């Protein structure tokens, strides 16, 4: 795991899906190892350090993020019988709070740090970073539809949900964010109000939940992100 | 003004290339 995550083969610019396959194979073996109760292995051999986990969280590979969520789900279900305050339990807590904040919460700037980086630098990157519309800039692209590996995936899922319900209205914008969602309801308010779109959804959060329902179906290799969001979120605990 | 660099490192970095294309053209040929 230490050799695979070095930025000589496995980068964010020069991609290498071979290294991702080796990494998700290692994560799969870790998940299958964490389910064996009869073996009294040491607790320190399931963590890989923070420096690997935050790096692979920053990586834009949807299968690798799914494997990371699977690893977190397995290691928490193993760590529940462990004491609630150890050297590595708070480490797993840091992992899940950073990943949930990066994935669903959109509260990165209010947090103490994200992936070991304080949000002042994260805001200063947003400064001098021009966006054509400044309606909602600091919360537009820090979510499940704002992840580089999961932006267009959510749009595919939304289009398949529109096709399944035979909706006459199609989401014309090619990005799912709060501004585009509000403009989409603004342009077709009377059509949305009666019929012709996804049922049971009235806000962007409900849209994300309805997307997470379709990612939990038995047709995608992205089961584990939906289970991760359904597990460590009290609002989403009822959708398990 | 698009200050691309940090002020701590912009002092030793020649930013004048972006303002003046003639400087770039004389630094190529």
């Amino acid at each position: 795991q230490s050799l695979l995550t070095l930025d000589k083969i496995f980068n964010n610019a020069t991609s290498n899906r071979f290294s991702t396959m080796a990494f998700i194979s290692s994560l799969d073996i870790l998940t299958q190892l964490s389910k064996q109760t009869k073996s009294d292995y040491a607790i320190q051999y399931l963590i890989v350090g923070p420096d690997i986990m935050n790096k692979v969280f920053s990586s834009d590979d949807p299968l690798l993020l799914s494997a990371a969520c699977r690893y977190l789900v397995a290691t928490k279900n193993k760590l529940m019988q462990y004491p609630s305050t150890n050297k590595f339990v708070r480490m797993q807590n840091q992992y899940i709070m950073d990943l949930t904040n990066y994935l669903y919460r959109n509260k990165v700037l209010s947090s103490k740090s994200l992936f070991g980086v304080s949000p002042d630098f994260f805001k200063q990157i947003l400064e001098n970073l021009y966006i054509p519309t400044a309606d909602f800039k600091n919360a537009k692209f820090f979510t499940i539809t704002g992840i580089p590996a999961l932006s267009y995936i959510c749009i595919i899922i939304l289009r398949r949900l529109e096709t399944a319900e035979n909706t006459k209205i199609k989401f014309t914008s090619g990005i799912i964010n709060e501004e585009t969602f509000n403009n989409f309801f603004r342009v077709h308010h009377d059509e949305i109000g009666q019929h012709g779109w996804i049922k049971g959804v009235n806000n962007i959060h409900d849209l994300r939940v309805k997307i997470l329902m379709h990612l939990s179906n038995t047709a995608n290799p992205y089961r584990d992100i939906a289970a991760f969001l359904f597990t460590y979120l009290k609002s989403l605990s009822k959708y398990s | 003004q698009h200050q691309m660099f940090d002020p701590g490192v912009a002092d030793l970095l020649d930013t004048d290339i972006l303002t003046s294309p003639s400087k770039r053209k004389r630094k190529l040929k």
